[PDB]
């Protein structure tokens, strides 16, 4: 969730 | 018998294999996606032990000719762990060093940004996003304030560039974490297999970019989570989203 998603 | 092993990202490993088909010897090379820049030297089973900056001058019938670049810098496989980002935090990546630089972002109040040094075409790898490897659980369970630089690598891993490595003075081995967000980005995050960092992500252009153009990526946060919306994203992002949806030309 709290992390960039390529 | 020279073998070339190409990664989907465009990089490759090249050299003569040993009796057991292993990429082991003192004349093996990792070749970056530009098919020119190389790390040449001692490898064991395809793992870089001592690679020196080189240029792939020419290839004749699959046989490469490399010539070492000036300097004394050496590189080795140095995969990050949960709490060690690099053994040589201030040793830059030579391919990245020729393509991008960090400077004040053109985006108001967005700190530093990542910029191109060169004019390149579409689908060009520009920068590497290395970092410590932690779990989604760790990242998902803590405050957004600690999640400025987390990037999902795969189902089990999140790459992060935590304090104090988010400052170039402390860490410049890779620079992908310096690219700011845009809803009209000129780059994307993509998979990358790096001879020093191992399996990471890179920044790849979506289209041609000019020298001194800021590089931006869509961070890809969830705009409408299943557990009752309001994007699961930092405030600045939610604000920019509203500004984007507005001003958007339909
Ligand atoms: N479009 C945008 N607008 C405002 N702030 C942004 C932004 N994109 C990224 N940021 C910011 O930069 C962050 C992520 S890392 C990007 C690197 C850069 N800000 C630097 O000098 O470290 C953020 O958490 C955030 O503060």
């Amino acid at each position: 969730l709290k992390s960039k998603k390529g | 018998g020279v073998c070339w092993i190409y990664y989907p990202d465009g990089g490759s490993l090249v050299g003569e294999v040993n009796e057991d088909g292993e990429m082991t010897g003192e004349k093996i090379a990792y070749v970056y996606p530009d098919e020119r820049t190389a790390l040449y030297g001692k490898f064991i089973d395809g793992e870089m032990i001592e690679g020196k900056l080189a240029t792939l001058m020419s290839t004749e019938e699959g046989r490469p000719h490399f010539e070492l670049m000036p300097g004394n810098s050496v590189y080795h496989f140095d995969k990050s762990t949960s709490s060690c980002i690099s053994t040589n935090a201030l040793l830059p990546d030579p391919y990245e060093s020729e393509r991008v630089y960090v400077a004040e972002s053109l985006i108001s109040s967005a700190g530093e940004g990542l910029f191109s040094k060169v004019a390149v075409g579409p689908n060009t790898v520009m920068s590497f996003y290395n970092g410590v490897r932690i779990t989604h659980q760790e990242v998902d369970s803590r405050d957004w304030a600690l999640n400025g630089n987390t990037l999902s690598l795969d189902e089990e891993t999140v790459i992060d560039v935590p304090e104090p490595y988010n400052h170039v003075s402390k860490y410049c081995a890779s620079l992908g974490h310096k690219a700011n967000h845009s809803f009209t980005p000129n780059c994307i995050y993509d998979m990358f297999v790096h001879p020093r960092f191992g399996p990471i992500k890179c920044i790849r252009t979506l289209r041609a970019v000019e020298a001194d153009e800021e590089l931006t990526v869509a961070y890809g946060y969830d705009h409408s989570p299943p557990g009752k919306s309001g994007p699961e994203a930092p405030e600045w992002y939610q604000v920019e989203l509203k500004a984007f949806q507005a001003t958007q030309q339909k």
